[PDB]
């Protein structure tokens, strides 16, 4: 069932990533025994859930999730309420707001516009975070796109404290889709992956959020790149090679 | 009924598998919770009939 | 929870739900979900059907040189398909995807004649191209169906892609009622999970004269809404690289540098 486990990963890099939401709930009921993991390894659509009481917006992942609420990285609190849901420690949630403004700027400078969120939680020996971001395009030349991030990060930090080690799996869904007389519906979507890891140094001068971040800066930039690659070069070339307009030689 | 010819080499691999792990204190209800997407249904309906 | 039943339905739905060239590797993945063959046998069994019947599934019978495409419109019931061109029944396997066991069998001249300018016109501009047609009568009515399948299967390097056509010219003399689904999809999953979803819809009405010359006409007619789609998909992409993307993310901050952290965390 780590072998279950497997297949059902697998099946998830092959349906038609348009449809993760409907096809994990499903996935699930043919196997229940794997909800829990399914849904901490199975990337979805992020979702914005509006934080009344600071009347401010947030990004849902099953990493903010508990029962079938999720917590605000605004007011910290459960919606719908729950008795007694996953908190980070005081220590924690101080860092976790902090995290959250620095990635807001984060956001702005590379963005110009979108959501973010920052959501950590304890470990044994130092924590983990994710940073979500979100952005949608206008409808200018009636195409719609969202961007979404989902970057897991995993800080170990040694008892020197000097140094930490960073395990970051960066996650990045790209969504286009546009219907015309053409062409017709046309929906492109999709996400890349890919893991860094590395060991940097934590003072004052350069504290866990400026080494987190500059890891996650680092993986967009690459993964943007990818993603342009990817998406209107790769599956371009494969459209063409189907099919073409002038005669075969 | 058994098991059909694979012709890619090697095994997918799974990076979301070994990312940290967040223990919840209440366990969900449902998979969903309370548009990627278009267009989409109809590719799996749309029918000259 | 949900019954064994409601599994299969959910098997059945996974599996049609195949991108193509990956319907053994979903195959293979539902069947070890479910756990349970006798239930898949019985449960998914026309899944199988229908996944090749929609993806106009090709295949070869040993004594033929034309390949056939498995389609609703060939659907002989019982396990066996039609092959219009040679004029056969053949026994076909939905997992295994042979073809066996060929039989003789009984709008002949324009199905005919629209045949041969397709294949012409199918062998020119797709590069791993078969088509097939069909001539039947549809509630009181003589209809031409013209399908066209094409793909590229590449396993190793994590991608394949397959574009579907199917037109359908009902035919009231002198005029006739074009219908036509244009279908494309390609999916790319190495260190990731991408697909291209698009399709088409046609309708529109024509001209009508003799076997020969009508045939051409339908040929010409097709090529032309077979450009215009594959061109305006081109277009879409060039929109999508060099406007909507963009709009996404920036390549670099306006500061034309990386992010300064010190500064931002003060």
């Amino acid at each position: 069932s780590d072998q279950q486990l497997d297949c059902a990963l697998d099946l998830m890099r092959r349906l038609p990533p348009q449809q993760i939401e409907k096809n994990l709930s499903d996935l699930i009921d043919l196997v229940p025994s794997l909800c829990e993991d399914l849904l901490s390894s199975v990337d979805q659509p992020l979702k914005i859930a509006r934080d009344k009481v600071v009347g401010k917006d947030y990004l849902l992942c099953d990493y903010n999730r508990d029962g079938d609420s999720y917590r605000s990285p605004w007011s910290n609190k459960y919606d719908p309420p729950l008795e007694d849901g996953a908190m980070p420690s005081a220590r924690l949630r101080k860092l976790e707001v902090e995290a959250n403004n620095a990635f807001d700027q984060y956001r702005d400078l590379y963005f110009e516009g979108g959501v973010s969120s920052v959501y950590l939680w304890d470990l044994d020996h130092g924590f983990a975070g994710v940073i979500l971001i979100k952005k949608a395009g206008d409808g200018s030349k009636k195409i719609k796109g969202c961007w979404d991030s989902i970057h897991v990060v995993e800080v170990q930090e040694k008892s020197s404290g000097r140094t930490a080690h960073y395990k970051l799996t960066s996650t990045v869904m790209l969504w286009l889709q546009t219907n015309k007389t053409g062409s017709g519906t046309m929906n492109l979507g999709g996400s890349l992956t890919r893991q860094m890891e590395k060991d940097e140094t934590v003072s004052d001068s350069s504290p866990h959020i400026a080494n987190i971040g500059r890891l996650v800066e680092d993986m967009e930039n690459k993964i943007r790149s990818t993603l342009n690659e990817i998406y209107f070069g790769k599956t371009k070339d494969i459209v063409n090679g189907l099919r073409s307009i002038d005669a075969i030689p | 009924i058994s098991e059909l010819p694979s012709e890619e080499g090697k095994k997918l691999e799974h990076f979301t598998k070994l990312r940290p792990k967040r223990n919840k204190k209440q366990q969900p209800t449902q998979a969903a919770v309370c548009r990627v997407d278009e267009g989409v249904d109809e590719f799996f309906t749309k029918k000259v009939t | 929870r949900v019954s064994d039943e409601e599994k299969v339905r959910i098997a059945a739905k996974f599996i049609t739900h195949a991108p193509p060239g990956e319907f053994n590797e979903v195959f293979n993945d539902v069947r070890l979900l479910l756990n349970n063959d006798n239930l898949l046998r019985e449960g998914a069994a026309h899944a199988f059907a229908q996944y090749n019947m929609d993806q106009f599934t090709p295949v070869k019978i040993e004594g033929y040189d034309d390949q056939v495409l498995i389609t609703e419109h060939g659907d002989l019931g019982n396990g066996r398909f039609l092959d219009p061109r040679n004029k056969i029944s053949f026994k076909f396997d939905h997992l295994r995807k042979e073809a066996s066991d060929p039989q003789p069998e009984d709008l002949k001249q324009w199905r005919d004649a629209c045949d041969s300018a397709l294949r012409a016109y199918v062998k020119d501009h797709y590069p791993n191209g078969f088509c097939t047609v069909y001539g039947k009568s549809i509630d009181g009515q003589q209809t031409i169906i013209a399908c066209i399948e094409s793909h590229q299967f590449q396993p190793k390097n994590f991608w394949n892609g397959r574009w579907r056509s199917e037109w359908k010219f009902t035919i009231t003399p002198p005029t006739a009622q074009v219908a036509a689904v244009l279908k494309i999809q390609v999916h790319y999953y190495e260190d990731g999970n991408v697909q291209l979803v698009s399709h088409k819809d046609i309708q529109d009405s024509v001209q009508v004269s003799s076997d020969v010359q009508t045939a051409k006409e339908f040929i010409k007619i097709i090529e032309n809404a077979e450009n215009e789609y594959q061109t305006a998909i081109s277009e879409n992409y060039q929109t999508m690289s060099d406007t909507t993307f963009k709009a996404l993310r920036r390549q670099l901050p306006v500061t034309r540098t990386k992010i300064d952290w010190n500064k931002i965390l003060s």
